[PDB]
């Protein structure tokens, strides 16, 4: 068993630590850990090894320490490609097992207000006798919105599907929604509406049968 | 460079079995040992096994969540390490890392997606999203395709065959109550028409050895 905080927050520029906590009988008693990176979507990676150590192929600004219990990471002059999953795991000799941390989160401080594109039901899908709106909302900070329907003026609950945020590769986040009718409720109604909500503000796309 | 590509992944009933396979490239196998490390979905990284060379008698360790289900082999003359997993549970559902270990995990392979699941292998449905300078909260237009009701992930997403790729967009999928997923790709274009211009998504949906090229056309 090996333990870490779930999340630990901090300003660009500065230094952060995360602590990996082990036991006497495990890390006390024989140091040896290895740290890992993990940005959303994408394999991990070893950033340092045997508590002090670093590949040549790996930013300097990553460095590890120890008390006799617990190996901790410490990041220095933080910024956005920071933000990933972090692990620590440990390995003993033969007919043993690797144990594995709990994984940890890192953080930035910006703000950014959400684009929304949103298409109607493709006429290959409509002759299918389906029909789907597509609405899909990208680079918002923080990752957190809301995605309400309209079938003109009236709010639509059913049949909508929406993603929960998602850490884009530019450091902002990506969500999707998509709302599935009939082809008789599609052209039943003057305009339906994508409506994304996001820190007070609403962005809101329009489509209509053509 | 190094580079380590898995394979045999997609859906396996519970109870199953489902073998992954593991080629390595820019490393000698024959003196390295070979780990795999799972990603439970929305979980943490838990070790799977290792698998010693074959100077030191082909030992294999394995984590108490897997051993006596799964057994890992290996194969220098063909290049590649085996990962067999026997007795199969909604619990193993995961992201499958190869992984060589060395005196920690030097190298990481993409990772193949196992989902153990009772619910059948469903292909896509694929339609066009027609360029549109009005689908924009932003300035310009843009077109994309739908990936629509598909089963289990991941299915991917290329443009004219990889040869346009600065427009694009793919976003995460959704899982759908019907317990079946959708994904879109949009790509970011000058104008509502664009005559001359050829777009393709190529979706690849390896779980269910399909593919479909899509060409998005201008809406009458």
């Amino acid at each position: 068993a090996l333990t870490q905080p779930a999340s630990v927050s901090g300003s660009p520029g500065q230094s952060i630590t995360i602590s990996c906590t082990g036991t006497s009988s495990d890390v006390g008693t024989y140091d040896l850990v290895s740290w890992y990176q993990q940005h959303p979507g994408k394999s991990p990676k070893l950033m340092i090894y045997a508590d002090i150590k670093r590949p040549s192929g790996v930013s300097h600004r990553f460095s590890g320490s120890k008390s006799g219990n617990t190996a901790s990471l410490t990041i220095s002059g933080l910024q956005s490609a920071d933000e990933a999953d972090y692990y620590c795991c440990l390995y003993a000799g033969s007919s043993t097992s690797v144990i594995f941390g709990g994984g940890t989160k890192v953080t930035g401080q910006p703000k950014a207000a959400p684009s929304v594109t949103l298409f109607p039901p493709s006429s290959e899908e409509l002759q299918a006798n389906k029909a789907t709106l597509v609405c899909l909302i990208s680079d918002f900070y923080p990752g957190a919105v809301t995605v309400a329907w309209k079938a003109d003026s009236s709010p639509v609950k059913a049949g909508v599907e929406t993603t929960t945020p998602s850490k884009q590769s530019n450091n902002k986040y990506a969500a999707s929604s998509y709302l599935s009718l009939t082809p008789e409720q599609w052209k039943s109604h003057r305009s339906y509406s994508c409506q994304v909500t996001h820190e007070g503000s609403t962005v809101e796309k329009t489509v209509a049968p053509t | 460079e190094v580079q380590l590509l898995e394979s045999g992944g997609g859906l396996v009933k519970p109870g199953g079995s489902l073998r992954l396979s593991c080629e390595a490239s820019g490393l000698t196998f024959s003196n390295v040992w070979m780990s795999w490390v799972r990603q439970a979905p929305g979980k943490g990284l838990e070790w799977v096994g290792r698998i010693k060379r074959k100077s030191e008698g082909a030992t294999t360790d394995y984590g108490a969540p897997v051993k006596g289900r799964f057994t890992l082999s290996r194969d220098d003359s063909k290049n590649t390490v085996y990962l067999q997993m026997n007795s199969l549970k909604i619990d193993d559902t995961a992201v499958y890392y190869c992984s060589t270990l060395t005196r920690y995990f030097d190298y990481w392979g993409q990772g193949a997606l196992v989902t153990v699941s009772s619910a059948s292998t469903k292909g896509p449905s694929v339609f066009p999203l027609a360029p549109s300078s009005k689908s924009t909260s932003g300035g310009t237009a843009a077109l994309g395709c739908l990936v629509k009701d598909y089963f289990p992930e991941p299915v991917t997403v290329s443009w004219n065959s990889g040869a346009l790729t600065s427009g694009v967009h793919t976003f995460p999928a959704v899982l759908q109550s019907s317990g079946l997923y959708s994904l879109s790709s949009v790509v970011t274009v000058p104008s509502s028409s664009l005559g001359t211009q050829t777009y393709i998504c190529n979706v690849n949906h390896k779980p269910s050895n399909t593919k479909v090229d899509k060409r998005v056309e201008p809406k009458s």
